[PDB]
C-alpha cells in the first residue's frame, strides 16, 4: 500500500504510458567541431585543410 | 626526329572537328 | 625552349617557384590540424 500504484485489476494487461517507468536522459549536448561556412571559404581560397 | 622509346601522343589532342573528311584518308562515295 | 638534338629520348623539366607554406596546430592533447597551401599553384580549390 506504499509501493504499488493503486490499480483497478491485478496484473493489468496494458500498463499505460504514465504509471510505467519512462526513462528521461539528459539532453545530449554535442560540440559540433567545425563551422562549415569558414571551412568552405578557406578551401575555396586554395587551402587544402587536412588533419584532425 | 624519331619518336622511338617514345610515349604515344605527347601533344594536346584537339577536336575531331566534325566536318567531312578531316576524319581519315580513305575511299568512299557512290 | 631550344635543345641540342640528342638522339636519346629526353624530357624537359620545369619548376614554378611557388610558395609551399604549411601551418600546423594542435588544439587538444592528441589532435593535429594542418593547412596546406600553394598560392600561385594551389593544390585544391572550389572544385574539390
Amino acid at each position: 500500500a506504499l509501493t504499488s500504484t493503486p490499480r483497478s485489476q491485478l496484473n493489468p494487461p496494458n500498463w499505460p504510458a504514465a504509471q510505467v517507468y519512462q526513462e528521461n536522459p539528459a539532453p545530449t549536448t554535442v560540440l559540433l567541431p567545425r563551422d562549415a561556412e569558414a571551412e568552405v571559404q578557406m578551401t575555396n581560397s586554395g587551402a587544402q585543410l587536412a588533419g584532425g | 626526329v624519331s619518336f622511338k622509346g617514345g610515349v604515344f601522343s605527347p601533344y594536346l589532342t584537339t577536336r575531331l572537328p566534325a566536318w567531312a573528311g578531316v576524319r581519315q584518308n580513305v575511299m568512299g562515295s557512290n | 625552349f631550344e635543345v641540342d638534338p640528342m638522339d636519346e629520348p629526353t624530357l624537359l623539366y620545369v619548376l614554378f617557384e611557388v610558395f609551399d607554406v604549411v601551418r600546423i596546430h594542435q588544439p587538444h592533447r592528441g589532435v593535429i590540424e594542418a593547412v596546406y597551401l600553394r598560392t600561385p599553384f594551389s593544390a585544391g580549390n572550389a572544385t574539390t
